[PDB]
């Protein structure tokens, strides 16, 4: 999920465009 | 972009600024 | 609702969310 | 005070409702 | 005023709010 | 620079001041 990779951990823009529509 | 953790509302925000007319989803659970 | 620690600028937003008509009073002093 | 519940612990939706007027 | 640690978004508001008109800078790096 | 002045340490508001154009 977005928390492990994004606030746990790091991620990119590209990376938090995974969770977009 | 901003290279750092981001948590709670902060990811949200984050989210909300990226994803634009797109939308998004915020799952936490999965 | 949310299960998290919630501090600063943040309990005060859930307050805000929370009250809604009615208000609230924040002090972290007492 | 609702610093120490509910930002040093975790506090219910019932929990914050003690705080609005 | 408040008496703790301000960082990210959080001290980016505090400066907005509290340069008001004249704006301000905001460089982590340096 | 501001963020460790204001988020490492704690700045008072005349300390933030510094950073207004
Ligand atoms: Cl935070
Ligand atoms: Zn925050």
């Amino acid at each position: 999920g977005i928390v492990e990779q994004c606030c746990h951990s790091i991620c990119s823009l590209y990376q938090l465009e995974n969770y977009c529509n | 972009f901003v290279n750092q953790h981001l948590c709670g509302s902060h990811l949200v925000e984050a989210l909300y600024l990226v994803c634009g007319e797109r939308g998004f989803f915020y799952t936490p659970k999965t």
